[PDB]
């Protein structure tokens, strides 16, 4: 009580201010939105110039009120086993794409394929034993060079059992249905789906959206109304 | 045609990482008696030690 | 059939402390304070606890009907079930405010939800629910009754003439008028809210997500309303006309003024377990 | 008749 | 090739060589020679004190050398350093880089180093005319995320790295002065000797080397694990160490000799361990497994003298002042707990 | 670093005037603040103590309810307000770079201080030594006591020393007579125990010789000792 002296005051009163301190600091953090960024490496995750902006990289931009921050994570060139758990209070991990080279088949050891590493990245991401309750967007792809290819050479037939063929709006659908149906849970997760286009805003309301869905349904979940 | 260097460098540090001296186990397992039956008058995790000299005890507040 | 009325009260009280100090314990003991609800599930299972501690000497009044427990007891206990009537309810309204602004407003004033500012609320909502009892603690005592026998009920002052139609009237417009148009408009709010950004992001499945919510305020509005219709409307049509005092209307009254209290031992039930704390628990 | 929680 | 055959045959003649020189001098087993002395009674800590301030999960600490500070590594940004007396807080840092996953205390008590999952090591000075930490210089060159950081002495530092190289910097210069390798996984931990000359550490490979600090160069190889090592550390002697994997085992290696000494397993836990540590006396060994709980085991008959709960969380660094004094624990949960 | 401060000169018992103090090279928001009396050529006494962020305020017996003291944390400066004046309030203020926690010594970087000229626990004042003649190279011994232990449980033993040099600021030499301070000479040295404390100098030179005060820290209102001058 009463032994401390006037050293012992000054150190306790350092003491609160440093917990002061931290506790209001502490608080900011909670409020700024934390995505994660992933994808192969060739699937746009370059166009981050005007489409996202007017060891791991960070990059920090605003929208309507709101604190975006996504960090890539594409050249850390490690095992991705041993430092995952870091990236846990993460909502809406993006996963950029480009399946619109996958008809101009691109293996890079010429006995794979572009949609079958999309899917095996996608289940490592979406099958793990963290990362629960935490939602997920996509980014498909331009759909200038789909159309360009898809018409000029009946390539899409190499897709395991399709049967239609030379259909724009038909081959895309059911791209997005392969995609959407990697989920193993289906009761907690989802799948935001957008189409890309050369307006920035389109790429950005998007996410904004998908954002505000994520943190209402988690809003929701917490009050106990879900 | 590489690869021949990186085994060579192998090799030599395989046959070259034998070149110490060994002892019997029961030497090292008496050496460890030895040091913990000398030390152990001064472990306060192992003896528990009155209040009077235990500067992170429990006080009144 | 007042005794069959007596083992309801016990029965009652038993479920209802035991709910409570399950409730209690678990949150004082794990809960810590990391959620904005813990406190005022907290204060809630506080309030419904000290509420039901009037049960028993309200029983001994309707059934052995001579009042041994004493005039200052009397007056103590309708204190204290005056005021926890009172501070239960507005408990409810200000969890109902908080979800309506946690859900619809996700960006702005979310900013406002830290367990700092319920502490604030619930130390003011105890001091509003204490002025609003004034009377009651203060206009009540002890009535001559016509049985030739004594009870424990509230005397008949001359502040508004008549005053039992003014005092019900003020107690009817603001305890069950004011929270059920509030929790209503607020939840209503709340699904129209989530209907609206269901279909900006081709929600693939909030389609079909959306009607627990509405379930859940169904349920919530209609059991507000099961346990306390009756006794207001009861308790007006007693004041509007007199009656012919007969056993069978104050027979039925004893189990209408007993569900009032019974709707304090579901109040957990509904409003806690149904959340995060399952795992809790 | 009655008048609050207890009749009288 | 003809030439990578025969240098492959002769890796395995010399790997069986290693091996069969290593059995022929295992003659006996620590547990039927120790087994003379009397085990020590039951143990029992209280919880003397608990720290509070941090707002994420705790990654690592350093019992500081007056047997009475210590700092904290935290993902929400924050370095903290705590004196043990009055749970006071000394300094709160802020760091650049919000991922940390390694701390060290320098013998001297002015230096403090940390870093991980950023490529860069960060050297902090405590006494400065300044008056605050400002970072000396910072250290640059790896391509991997850093997993440990030992001061070596008041200028010279040995860090491991996720680019499975260890090097021995030099704060003076800024640069390596000594770069090891050889390691087939990633490094993770390691540990220093009470003289300053030799240093272990552990991979992911389920290997462990005696490296030398002043030539460069590897001398010993340990094995036996069968899962990835997260901590290491001697013991006071000087002879020995102790190795923490993630198959529930606990295994003591030692130098001078080239044999199997002592290890553990039990039944009844199937999570592995994070940290490791030892008293003055080395008479019992500090465990930290990540089943939510701590325990603490006895270094004669393999049998575990007492249990240590008092998380609810993981538990991830450990440590014991150099006085043996007290022995403090760490957990995500963001709690720091003294017992003594 | 350096630290300047100003407000020194003549002012009159009554009227009104501010001091200003300038910290430059370190935090000012995250160290002590304290004011010091220097009476000349006597004892002199230590006057107030601030906290970082204005936590605490501390006044003298002798000047209590008299001045005013405000803060600005944005430039840096503190301020020092008087109302009305008494003849015993000559003193030397030093904005000292300390502030207690563990490891870290109270009053360890006086930087340099201003004067002030006034116009016309608490450890008893006492020391005997007045001046001394003395020839370089031989130890020089004076001695401080006390009236109290100071031997707490933890055993810390609040005593400081600084020598003072003329149309010189003086600076912190010796605290706790256990820790020397830094950017000092390492020939200073002292021992004591109990009751009785003795300053000793192992080598002495032309460098060495000085004023100095025994200071104790106990009612942050601390009693200084008196000035023993020194003559080669
Ligand atoms: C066991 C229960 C039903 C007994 C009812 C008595 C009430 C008044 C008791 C039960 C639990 C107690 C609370 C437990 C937790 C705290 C936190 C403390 O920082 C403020 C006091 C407060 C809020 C206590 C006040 C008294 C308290 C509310
Ligand atoms: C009419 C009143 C005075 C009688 C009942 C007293 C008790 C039950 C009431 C009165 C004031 C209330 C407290 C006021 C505010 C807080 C702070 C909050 O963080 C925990 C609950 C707590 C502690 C409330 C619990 C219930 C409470 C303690």
């Amino acid at each position: 009580g009463c032994t401390l002296s006037a050293e012992d005051k000054a150190a306790v009163e350092r003491s609160k201010m440093i917990d002061r301190n931290l506790r209001e600091d502490g608080e900011k953090a909670a409020r700024e939105v934390k995505l994660l960024l992933l994808g192969a490496g060739e699937s746009g995750k370059s166009t981050i110039v005007k489409q996202m902006k007017i060891g791991i990289v960070e990059t920090h931009f605003t929208f309507k009120d709101l604190h975006f921050k996504m960090f890539d994570v594409g050249g850390q060139r490690s095992e991705r086993k041993k430092w995952i758990h870091c990236f846990e209070g993460v909502t809406a991990i993006i996963f950029c794409v480009a399946l619109s080279d996958y008809d101009l088949v691109l293996a890079e050891d010429e006995e794979m394929n572009r949609m079958h590493e999309s899917m095996k990245l996608f289940d490592s991401i979406c099958n793990n034993k963290w990362f629960t309750d935490t939602s997920i967007i996509l980014f498909l792809n331009k759909k200038d060079l789909f159309e360009e290819k898809i018409k000029k050479s009946p390539l899409t037939i190499c897709y395991p059992e399709y049967a239609g063929s030379n259909t724009y709006e038909e081959a895309a659908a059911y791209i997005q249905c392969q995609f959407e149906d990697l989920n193993k849970r289906k009761d907690t997760k989802e799948i935001y789906t957008h189409f890309t286009c050369a307006t920035d805003t389109k790429n950005v309301q998007f996410v904004f959206d998908a954002v505000t869905d994520v943190i209402i349904k988690n809003n929701l979940k917490d009050c106990g109304l879900f | 045609t590489a690869s021949i260097a990186q085994a060579r460098k192998l090799v030599e540090q395989l046959k070259m990482e034998a070149n110490i001296d060994r002892i019997k186990v029961s030497k090292a397992a008496a050496d460890l008696m030895a040091y913990c039956e000398a030390h152990a008058k001064e472990d306060p995790l192992l003896t528990p030690v009155p209040a009077s000299e235990n500067p992170f005890r429990e006080k009144k507040f | 059939s007042n005794a069959v009325l007596t083992f309801i009260y016990f029965v009652v009280c038993i479920i209802g402390l035991c709910g409570n100090t399950l409730v209690i314990y678990v949150i004082l003991r794990y809960a810590k304070m990391k959620t904005i609800t813990n406190i005022y599930i907290l204060n809630l299972a506080i309030a419904d606890e000290l509420f039901m501690l009037g049960l028993p000497f309200l029983a001994m009044q309707v059934a052995l009907v001579h009042w041994p427990f004493g005039k200052a007891i009397c007056r103590v206990v309708m204190t204290v079930d005056g005021i926890n009537q009172f501070t239960s309810i507005f408990c409810l309204t200000v969890m109902s405010i908080d979800r309506y602004l946690a859900v619809v407003h996700p960006i702005k004033s979310a900013k406002w939800r830290r367990p700092r500012t319920a502490k604030m609320i619930t130390m003011a909502v105890w001091g509003v629910s204490l002025l609003v009892i004034l009377p009651i603690m203060i206009y009540a005592g002890l009535r001559s009754n016509q049985w030739g026998r004594s009870s424990c009920t509230i005397n008949w002052p001359g502040e508004s003439g008549a005053w039992y139609t003014g005092f019900i009237i003020y107690t009817f417009i603001l305890g069950f008028l004011v929270p059920l148009t509030i929790i209503c408009l607020c939840y209503l709010f709340i699904i129209i809210k989530v209907k609206s950004s269901g279909i900006r992001v081709g929600s693939s499945k909030r389609k079909k997500s959306e009607k627990k919510v509405t379930r859940m305020v169904s349920i919530v509005v209609a059991v507000f309303i099961f346990c306390w219709l009756p006794f207001y409307i009861f308790n007006v049509s007693s004041v509007s006309m007199a009656i012919s005092p007969t056993p069978a209307l104050k027979g039925m009254f004893d189990f209408v003024v007993v569900l009032t209290y019974a709707n304090s031992c579901a109040n957990p039930i509904l409003y806690a377990f149904l959340s995060d704390n399952f795992k809790k628990s | 008749x009655c008048f609050x929680k207890t009749c009288x | 090739g003809s030439e990578l055959d025969q240098l492959r045959q002769e890796a395995e003649q010399l790997k069986n060589q290693i091996r069969d020189a290593r059995k022929a001098c295992a003659d006996a087993t620590l547990s039927q020679i120790t087994n003379n002395i009397d085990p020590v009674g039951r143990i029992q800590m209280r919880t003397r004190r608990t720290l509070r301030g941090h707002l994420a999960k705790i990654y690592a600490m350093h019992w500081g050398t007056d047997s009475r500070l210590l700092v904290s590594a935290s993902q929400d940004g924050k370095l903290i350093i705590w004196d043990s007396y009055t749970t006071n807080k000394v300094h709160a840092i802020p760091l650049r880089s919000s991922w940390v996953m390694t701390c060290a205390y320098a013998p001297s008590g002015n230096y403090v180093a940390c870093g991980g999952l950023d490529n860069i090591c960060s050297i902090y000075n405590l006494k400065t005319r300044e008056g605050n930490v400002r970072v000396s210089r910072e250290l640059a060159g790896h391509t991997g995320y850093l997993s440990c950081c030992r001061f070596l002495d008041d200028n010279q530092i040995v860090t491991s790295s996720g680019d499975t190289t260890c090097a021995l910097w030099d704060i003076e210069t800024g640069q390596q002065t000594t770069t090891f390798t050889g390691h087939t996984g990633d490094v993770m931990s390691l540990s220093l000797a009470p003289d300053t000359r030799l240093f272990v550490s552990g991979a992911c490979d389920a290997s462990a080397k005696l490296w030398d600090v002043r030539e460069g160069m590897c001398r010993q190889t340990f094995t036996g694990h069968e899962s990835d090592i997260n901590a290491i550390c001697f013991f006071p002697n000087g002879n020995a160490f102790a190795t923490g994997s993630d198959d529930a085992t606990c295994r003591l290696f030692d130098l001078r000799a080239d044999q199997e000494l002592m290890t553990y397993s039990h039944d009844n836990i199937i999570c592995g361990i994070t940290s490791v540590s030892f008293s003055k006396s080395g008479r019992l060994l500090l465990a930290g497994y990540d089943d939510f709980n701590c325990n603490v085991w006895d270094a004669l008959k393999a049998d575990r003298a007492g249990v240590l709960a008092g998380h609810d969380n993981r538990v991830s660094c450990l440590g014991v002042t150099d006085d043996g004094m007290a022995v403090a624990t760490g957990s995500w949960d963001s709690f720091l707990k003294i017992w003594n | 670093v350096q630290l300047v401060e100003s407000g020194g000169g003549l002012v009159q018992p009554g009227g009104s005037r501010k001091l200003s103090c300038s910290a430059s090279g370190f935090a000012f928001s995250s160290f002590g603040m304290h004011w010091v009396r220097q009476a000349p050529e006597k004892g002199l006494e230590w006057v107030a103590y601030i906290s970082s962020g204005s936590g605490t305020i501390y006044y003298a017996d002798t000047v209590k309810g008299r001045f005013t003291i405000s803060r600005d944390d944005p430039k840096n400066t503190l301020f020092l307000q008087m109302t009305s004046l008494r003849s015993e309030d000559t003193a030397m203020y030093y904005c000292v770079r300390s502030i207690y926690y563990y490891g870290s010594s109270p009053f360890d970087f006086w930087g340099q201080g201003t004067t002030l000229t006034v116009s016309s626990s608490d450890i008893v004042m006492t020391q005997a030594t007045s001046s001394v003649p003395v020839t370089p190279g031989e130890s020089v011994s004076i001695s401080c006591r006390s009236s109290k232990s100071l031997l707490h449980s933890n055993g810390n033993t609040y005593l400081y020393w600084f020598l003072q040099r003329p149309g010189q600021s003086p600076q912190l030499l010796i605290y706790r007579m256990s820790n020397l301070a830094s950017g000092v000479p390492d020939r200073f040295s002292g021992s004591g125990s109990g009751t009785a404390f003795t300053l000793t100098i192992s080598r002495l030179e032309a460098e060495d010789v000085g004023v100095y005060y025994c200071m104790q820290h106990l009612e942050y209102p601390l009693t200084f000792g008196a000035g023993t001058k020194l003559e080669l």
